[PDB]
């Protein structure tokens, strides 16, 4: 990274030598290959977005393998990670599930149903009777008042996922909703507690 | 500037050192003009059948390198001279058998060169053609080191004469 | 016979990277602070590559090189500072005697208040 | 070109073919002293990537084994430790002359006979002459500072001579005559404008500091006024044995010709400061903690630095609950699991001390906690195999009894290595991987009685030493 | 400015971020950007539930907001409320709403004599206005 | 845990001690000769270690003092120092001639004695030969680049001079005579495509 860097505090005609340059250069060469990449990576973690990957692995598993996402996008990587780090202000909401969408599923609507329960524990004891959002306009009024917890499922639009999976021909769905699930599982799950029940996955 | 040193000298001002070389002679003195020694001795270089007024200045380098005493009996002369020199001044007188040959480059009409090499004393002639030529005298056999010429245009006189430079220079075996 | 190599002017005499650190952020503070009892004096051309000949020529001792580097935040010497930039420098017996103290008992360093 | 470590005879070499493939050497040849030239260089940049991985090992926090480096990056991710607490011990007072008061006022100074400060932490009664009262180790330092000029972000400096003792800070700003207890809240978080709020942080040269808000977000002392600092200092678990006579002193020193006090029980129950490892650790979880009491594992963490003793902590959340036990309990629903484990607390005491630590943390809204006892789950192993004759049969089981119950024992580190509320259990290979690491026998085998799995909540496994059967022989050589 | 002061303030800024982790947080939020508040404060359903003294079925993860404010009606101070929550999106799985908020006014009978040297009127005057500048 | 290194007269006495050990070259100890090619190695040295000790440093947030180093620092913590901001105020504008136009415009710039440029934000009416317009000293300085790749983050950085006074920046896409305008927005939230929009950043020169 120093072209003729031995030109400066020597005399012209000892830089002119036949020898001195072979010795100047062949060191050059050795600090070059020897010295200078961690130069290069120091100034790599410098930067969020310049850091080597061996450092940005390095940065992921200090804290460990559950709180990151398996990715192939490595340059996202730098990116995903600032999300991760500066959403811990506003991660007891759906913002962090949807940073996670960013690269699990590229932007596919994702909505939080919480469970509905009738209030008639005789006719409808709680838990067992869930009723989503989608359809209580139209199906809890027959329940009285309409007990609302925590506990909820996540509803993914059938049409948005056959449109992010690029398959026009046949759609496994159980597959892709165990594919879904499991991601949901090893990248989300861990957000959830304790507040947060997830109680199972649907599509709409 | 002060940091630049050139090899040789032309329009270019600079302050010029010694290259990085193998080997290097000196000689440097002042005449004597008080009592003098004369004798016949064979060396490197100088005219052969020539007096030469040698003193601590020009002893290393009219006279050439020392050579080894086994090659031949001819370094009783420079060994003489070497105990002499370092204290008094001299007028060595320099002869070689006629089995020394020196050489010369010929330039024709439209300046073509033609290398030759004639016996120590004898003289050359220019018939017709053979336009000009130019002859070594030193001795040396331009083998160590070479004698070497570079020749071009150059700045008409003032009467608008036009000139050309040449240049000479030695060139040892390691390219100095 | 009796015999060790050494000298008693290495900033880099404290072995602590982070020590060494803070030190060279208070001369910092104080070299860009525009303290009175500092140097003014600008840039000089062949400084890119030996920022340290003022230092020889101001001082006769190199030990103000690190001062300099930091003080003009060069990269590398291969690359070059601009002529004219504004340098700063303290006497040298402060910079004695403050890491004396901190090789000693720099230990409050900020301040004292009663013992 | 790469980073991958060299050799030196791989380093000779690329220098070796440079040299020839340069043509300077060519013209220049028999230079064997730069063969020993390049040797010693070789030794150089060995020596050069030697501190190459220095720096790498420094570059990161789970590499660097520096407390300094430590600090600094717990500072980055603004993370303080905790101070070591007084300890406390059980002492009798009899009153030597009757002009002594049966009642004796709030903090009165003692000295111990191993010359120690110590402080009474309530007002001492005498029935008769005759009391009782728990004293700890405690001692007063104060520093006032007045300020002098405007700067946002007032800044105040401690030295490690008090920070090595201080338990407890107190800030106190007098502003014209009128002094008011500050409060203090992290990383300036719900400072308005005019909070009277401050930060205090770690310095890596473990220096101690605060600062105050910038006018926009926490309010800026004036200029003229005052600020106080009370340090309340301990020295730590200073234990001393009962039935030794107190003397108290200062203040004091005019009753203590005229009351006798004598102790009756060791002082106990204090703490120390915490090791440079297990401070990186927390350091760690609490950049996971992200500055924030949301979920299960930061309120384990946040107990557990709070409460020092226990051996580990276990919690689990309301889905998880729900979820072992197979029903939508509404009872259940923002009810949280908890239980833990302490080497000298039993469980109904660990509750009332977790119970009451959520009573007088408020940081919580409508968080409804259940506690379960922590259950014991002792097995046996019978290690049986040939060891090396060379040593003492006894001596061997001596030592292989120590290192399991040093190991896996009851209350052993094992289950809570890193003190950050991650409550681990023991495994069949950890076990065999533990005994393959002391490497003693030439071959052995393990048998796994009354071996059971824990549920992870409540049940605590551990390994029955005592009555562990060592079937242990002498492997001929 | 400063090279340190700049570092101060980066390091710092992180403060203004409208992390809000608790129905407290959210009063305090609200009270520091509404001025001329007389009071806010919340009450989620254990304090409803402590409230009442009994279950209910419909106080679940529901959260009641009260307040006062001598310029604001309780409808505005609903209002007010529910904006602030529109403009920081920060919640998951419970419900808030408005509480009302009940005068409960009572009088105080001072019966005694004072000093010749004071004069009744300008008294009384001074303690009514002192009376409702503080607990009025 | 720590790095260490022998000092300057140590690392050359103990070169000289080593290089001693031929006995056919150890004896130049003492010369200028050797002394010379130990301080070439020894500073050389010198810059790379103490120069990786210098980066290592600069590697944590709060030792950072450069402008460069702590603007990194910034950026990295996604928060933009207050930069210097121009006064502003109002200066009167009278017409000394009929051709004077009654009319002047915002975007015109004024040359104060030190050529200082005073941009105008409003339109100055000349009311009977006398008007005013808001004026501040400010200036535009106009420069262009051209997608040389499709990098994902693909860097594009200004020159010293810029980075210094950047009061205000306006980033505007032009394409083939269109033209939008992206700006510099952080705290990314909700899923799918965001914004179409570039992100800051800051480099150590």
């Amino acid at each position: 990274m120093q072209r003729s860097w031995f030109n400066h505090r020597l005399t012209s005609a000892k830089q002119k030598s036949l020898l001195y340059k072979s010795l100047a250069d062949l060191v050059q060469s050795m600090m070059d290959t020897f010295v200078d990449p961690w130069l290069e990576r120091i100034t790599n973690r410098k930067s969020i977005f310049s850091m080597s990957k061996e450092d940005l692995e390095t940065r992921t598993n200090e804290l460990g393998q559950f709180f990151t996402i398996r990715t192939s996008n490595s340059s996202s990587v730098p990116m995903l990670l600032q999300q991760r780090l500066d959403e811990i202000h506003f991660k007891g909401t759906e913002r962090p599930i949807n940073q996670t969408i960013y690269r699990e599923f590229n932007g596919i609507s994702v909505l939080w149903d919480p469970i509905y329960a009738p209030v008639d524990l005789e006719r409808h004891p709680y838990g067992t009777v869930l009723i989503p959002e989608s359809t209580l306009e139209t199906t809890g009024g027959t329940f009285g008042e309409m007990f609302l917890t925590s506990r909820g499922m996540i509803s993914i639009p059938i049409n948005d996922l056959a449109r992010t999976m690029g398959i026009t021909g046949t759609i496994d769905q159980s597959a892709i909703t165990e594919e879904i699930l499991r991601k949901f599982n090893q990248f989300v799950k861990p957000l959830l507690p304790l507040h947060i029940v997830f109680d199972g996955l649907t599509l709409y | 500037s002060q940091y630049s040193i050139q090899q040789s000298l032309g329009n270019a001002s600079g302050v010029a050192v010694s290259p990085i070389n193998a080997d290097a002679t000196l000689s440097t003195g002042v005449a004597l003009n008080s009592s003098l020694w004369a004798g016949i001795g064979v060396f490197a270089r100088g005219k052969p059948f020539t007096v030469l007024a040698v003193t601590e200045s020009n002893y290393e380098d009219v006279l050439g390198e020392p050579l080894k005493p086994s090659s031949g009996s001819q370094f009783e002369p420079i060994r003489h001279v070497y105990e002499a020199i370092q204290q008094t001044s001299g007028y060595v007188v320099r002869a070689v058998p006629d089995d020394a040959k020196f050489p010369i480059i010929m330039f024709d009409e439209s300046g073509e060169p033609a290398y030759s090499a004639l016996p120590y004393g004898s003289e050359i002639e220019l018939d017709s053609g053979e336009a000009f030529a130019i002859y070594v005298d030193d001795g040396d056999p331009c083998i160590s080191p070479t004698r070497e010429l570079t020749i071009e245009t150059a700045t008409a006189d003032s009467a608008g004469n036009e000139r050309f430079l040449l240049k000479l220079t030695q060139t040892t075996s390691l390219g100095v | 016979t009796r015999q060790y190599p050494l000298s008693r002017y290495d900033d880099r005499n404290i072995a602590d990277p982070i020590l060494r650190a803070e030190l060279r952020k208070e001369v910092m503070l104080m070299c860009e602070s525009n303290d009175k009892n500092l140097t003014i004096y600008y840039v000089l051309p062949d400084e890119q590559y030996r920022p340290d000949l003022l230092a020889y020529r101001m001082w006769g001792i190199a030990e103000l090189r690190w001062v300099v580097t930091l003080a003009a935040g060069l990269e590398d010497e291969s690359q070059g500072m601009t002529v004219g930039k504004k340098l700063k420098l303290p006497p040298a017996t402060w910079i004695r005697e403050m890491i004396r103290h901190f090789q000693y008992d720099g230990q409050v360093i900020g301040t004292l208040s009663i013992a | 070109m790469s980073k991958t470590t060299p050799t030196k005879d791989s380093i000779r070499a690329e220098f070796e073919e440079l040299v020839e493939k340069d043509s300077f050497w060519s013209k220049f040849v028999g230079s064997q002293f730069v063969s020993m030239l390049t040797l010693f260089i070789t030794q150089i940049v060995y020596r050069c990537f030697q501190y190459a991985d220095a720096a790498l090992a420094e570059g990161f926090i789970s590499t660097a084994t520096r407390r300094s480096s430590i600090l600094a990056a717990a500072e980055t991710n603004s993370y303080v430790g905790t101070k070591p607490t007084p300890s406390s011990g059980m002492i009798e007072i009899t009153a030597t002359s009757e002009d002594a008061p049966a009642v004796i006022p709030k903090n009165m100074p003692l000295i111990s006979d191993d010359q120690y400060p110590y402080m009474t932490m309530d007002v001492c009664r005498l029935v008769d002459g005759t009391g009782t009262v728990e004293v700890a180790q405690l001692e007063i330092q104060e520093v006032t500072y007045t300020v002098t000029a405007a700067k946002e972000f007032l800044e105040v400096v401690l030295s490690k001579a008090l920070t090595a003792v201080c338990y407890k800070l107190e800030v106190f700003v007098t502003t014209d005559g009128k002094t008011t207890q500050w409060s203090s809240s992290t990383m300036f978080r719900l400072a308005g404008s005019k909070s009277q709020v401050y930060v205090e942080f770690y310095k890596p040269s473990e220096q101690l500091g605060v600062r105050f808000g910038d006018g926009l977000i926490g309010q800026i002392p004036p200029e003229g006024s005052t600020i106080t600092l009370k340090v309340w200092c301990t020295n730590g678990d200073i234990t001393l044995v009962a039935g030794q006579n107190l003397t108290p002193v200062d203040s004091a020193a005019n009753l203590a010709n005229l009351i006798s006090v004598k102790t009756t029980t060791p002082i106990t129950a204090g703490t120390d400061a915490e090791t440079t490892e297990i401070t990186r650790n927390r350091a760690q979880y609490y950049l996971a903690y992200d500055d924030q009491v949301v979920w299960g594992g930061d309120y384990t963490y946040f107990l557990v630095r709070n409460i020092p003793g226990l051996s580990w902590v276990k919690a689990w959340g309301e889905g998880q609950q729900e979820k072992l036990d197979g029903a939508y309990n509404v009872q259940n629903i923002n009810k949280i699991f908890i239980s833990g484990w302490h080497p000298n607390k039993s469980q109904s005491e660990l509750e009332e001390m977790i119970l009451a630590a959520f009573k007088k943390v408020p940081n919580e809204l409508n968080k409804k906690f259940s506690y379960k006892e922590v259950r014991k789950l002792p097995f046996k192993i019978t290690i049986t195999g040939r060891i090396s004759a060379s040593l003492t049969i006894e001596n061997v089981t001596d030592e292989l009894k120590s290192a399991l119950e040093t190991k896996f024992g009851r209350d052993s580190t094992f289950f809570d290595p890193n003190r950050v509320g991650k409550y681990i259990l023991i495994k069949k290979k950890d076990v065999w991987a533990f005994i393959e690491t002391l490497g003693y026998f030439r071959d052995f085998y393990l048998e796994f009685v009354e071996w059971n799995e824990s549920n992870g909540f409540y049940d605590f496994v551990y390994l029955d030493t005592e009555n562990s059967t060592f079937n242990i022989s002498y492997e001929e050589e």
